[PDB]
DNA sequence: TGAGGAGTCCAT
């Protein structure tokens, strides 16, 4: 975000988004789940027909 | 401790030990306390004592509590900790308070101007590292595997003759104690280098800023 | 929004920030590694650095 | 007679 070359910002706003969306962090299985939200899990469950299962 | 209090330009001392001085040794703690006070009454100064610096106090109380006391009040601070605990968390620093300043901090850098101003440790005491032999707590067979790994590894490089290796392995198979395992590793040459490594790392982490005192 | 590589259509790739004593030591051995036994070959490089200076 | 302790990941 804050790297400058010769007194001018090195990266424009749109370029920063592309570079910042290419890095992934991989936590535990038990911390990846509690980080999610109700909407995400509900969307996945209805998208694969898993709610009907007992 | 007595040497540290009788100093003009020092207000921070950290004693690295091998055991935690928590409530399980409460009595011993109290014994030191009134001693410090006695010395603190000889040379007119008020000293701060910090006890129980473990992993359950740096993540449940906050280490910043120490730092604040060095930029909001006058006094010397003595903190007790261990080798392993101080290996985690990093950067035990307080920034500045020129009103509370000990009339001199010499800048050490040549071409820099720091956005803020910070300093680091100026007095440390080092004990003898102990329990320098790896062990495992998971299950009972894994510990055996670890021990045999280390014995054979020492045999390969050239520190142990075959005759000694067989004796150590035989007694481990029959059964020994930790305190008899530690007495045969001390006779080799790897122990010396390991101790030196510990000292070098513990001292190297004790400096991270460019504001320093004169006498350390 | 989904950005694309077309944003970098015209970009400056041959200008880099001014070097430091600690990046030449990283770069030059690797360049000597590609010349001989190169193209496809690994390299183990232990760098002895110090806390403080910007490792 | 021989030595003397805390700190950690992850899938079940």
């Amino acid at each position: 975000e804050k790297q400058t070359v010769k007194g001018e910002p090195r990266f424009t706003l749109e370029q920063q988004e592309y570079l910042k969306a290419q890095i992934v962090h991989l936590p535990n299985q038990s911390e990846q789940l509690l980080q999610c939200s109700d909407a995400v899990l509900n969307d996945v469950l209805i998208g694969f027909n898993l709610n009907a299962e007992r | 401790i007595k040497a540290f209090i009788s100093s003009p330009d020092n207000r921070y001392m950290l004693s690295l030990l091998n055991r935690t001085l928590d409530t399980t040794r409460q009595n011993i703690n109290d014994f030191i306390q009134f001693c410090c006070d006695k010395w603190a009454k000889e040379f007119n100064v008020k000293t701060k004592t910090f006890f129980g610096v473990n992993a359950d106090w740096m993540r449940l109380v906050g280490y910043d509590e120490i730092s604040k006391h060095l930029n909001t009040e006058l006094g010397k601070v003595v903190v007790f900790s261990t080798y392993a605990s101080m290996g985690a968390g990093k950067n035990p620093d307080y920034a500045v308070n020129l009103a509370l300043e000990g009339e001199s901090l010499i800048s050490v850098a040549d071409v820099t101007y720091s956005t803020q101003l910070r300093s680091d440790i100026d007095s440390i005491y080092l004990e003898k590292p102990t329990q320098l032999l790896l062990s495992d707590d998971y299950s009972h067979t894994a510990n055996q595997l670890c021990q045999f790994h280390q014995i054979l590894s020492l045999q390969e490089n050239g520190e142990l003759s075959p005759k000694s290796a067989e004796n150590w392995c035989r007694q481990q198979l029959m059964g020994m104690s930790r305190e008899r395992s530690l007495q045969q590793y001390h006779q080799t040459s790897d122990y010396q280098s390991a101790v030196r490594k510990y000292i070098e790392q513990a001292v190297g982490r004790a400096g991270r800023t460019s504001l320093k005192r004169k006498q350390i | 929004m989904n950005v694309s590589i077309e944003e970098f259509t015209h970009f400056d790739f041959q200008l880099v920030p001014e070097p430091s004593p600690l990046d030449l030591v990283i770069t030059e051995p690797l360049k000597n590694h590609i010349e001989v036994n190169g193209v496809k070959s690994g390299a183990l490089l232990p760098l002895p650095f110090q806390t403080g200076i910007g490792k």
